[PDB]
């Protein structure tokens, strides 16, 4: 659009289970606070999934 | 001293003459401008710059 400018910008939205989703709002299944914001990220290891 | 004073022998006495002056006035030209580019009115913050 005119009168906006010469550069554009967008918003990439990372999914919940992605290693880029780096945040501090995370509570583990036992109700304690955890460092990682997501659940397990992009890991495959079945132990870290269960 | 300078009063117009006539005698009985009226003749060539007390002559007066008049003068006519003039006042002038001219005409002058002014002006100014400003330049802009389409790249300054197409993508610019304000919509009604012009």
């Amino acid at each position: 659009p005119k009168n906006m400018g010469k550069t554009i910008k967008v918003y990439e939205y990372v999914p919940l289970l992605d290693d880029r989703n780096i945040n501090d709002q995370g509570i583990d299944a036992n109700g304690a606070h955890i460092v990682n914001g997501n659940l397990y990220g992009s890991s495959k290891d079945i132990g870290t999934i269960t | 001293s300078k009063l117009p004073l006539l005698t009985e022998n009226g003749g060539r006495v007390n002559r007066v003459g008049f003068t006519r002056l003039s006042r002038e006035g001219s005409i002058h030209k002014f002006g100014f401008f400003y330049e802009f580019t389409q790249e300054s009115l197409d993508f610019d913050s304000d919509d009604q710059l012009k």
